[PDB]
């Protein structure tokens, strides 16, 4: 699966 | 009242330099997705390898420098499943992500349109994360790892009261054709577009 980014 | 006369740049590869407040001068390349019709000085960008749909005024804001327009040509991607890409539009979804240390981590979510562009790409947003997001979910989907669930106030001001006690105004920019109650907003000092129910 994705890996979430923690900043955006 | 003149202003240069300039290339519709929608469509179009770019990359330019931004100057981060008091920082370094960090390097951005991305593809321009659309162009506000309530703010024309505004455009959408999708940046490669930054999930958040950004809104940006590109030849307005001083923080961008050395603007480049590419001659690079965006493929016209055919759509492979293009029945199942059409009804996921407008759809509550599970979407299945993975964590720090390669954990499970499930996002509820709702997937709003196709992209315009970058059309094998889909706009998203989340539950527990309002904003617009960008990607090849039809990958997600056939991995098992996105589950599907079973007038216009464009142009409008409205205000948001800030979770650390403030208060700020956006516009709303944009209505979504699959659910037209559901619209975008664009706030000022925020690059990040916003999804919010109207309604």
């Amino acid at each position: 699966a994705r890996t979430k980014q923690t900043a955006r | 009242p003149v202003s240069q006369p300039r290339r519709n740049i929608v469509g179009c590869r770019i990359q330019h330099g931004w100057k981060e407040g008091n920082g370094p001068v960090t390097q951005w390349k991305g593809t321009v997705l659309d162009q506000v019709p309530v703010n024309p000085s505004l455009y959408l960008i999708k940046y490669d390898g930054f999930d958040c749909v950004y809104g940006l005024e590109l030849n307005k804001d001083e923080r961008v420098s050395a603007l480049e327009v590419l001659p690079d040509r965006v493929a016209t991607s055919r759509i492979s499943d293009a029945h199942l890409a059409d009804t996921m539009i407008g759809k509550a979804v599970e979407h299945m992500f993975e964590t720090e240390d390669g954990s499970k981590d499930e996002w509820r979510g709702m997937v709003l349109a196709r992209a315009p562009v970058m059309n094998t790409w889909f706009y998203i947003t989340y539950e527990k994360d309002p904003v617009l997001y960008m990607y090849q979910l039809l990958d997600d989907y056939k991995e098992g790892d996105l589950r599907i669930m079973p007038d216009s106030l464009v142009g409008k001001q409205v205000e948001y009261a800030k979770e650390d006690g403030s208060k700020r105004t956006g516009m709303v920019i944009h209505q979504v054709e699959a659910k037209p109650s559901v619209y975008f907003i664009k706030f000022d000092d925020d690059f990040h577009i916003y999804v919010y129910d109207l309604v």
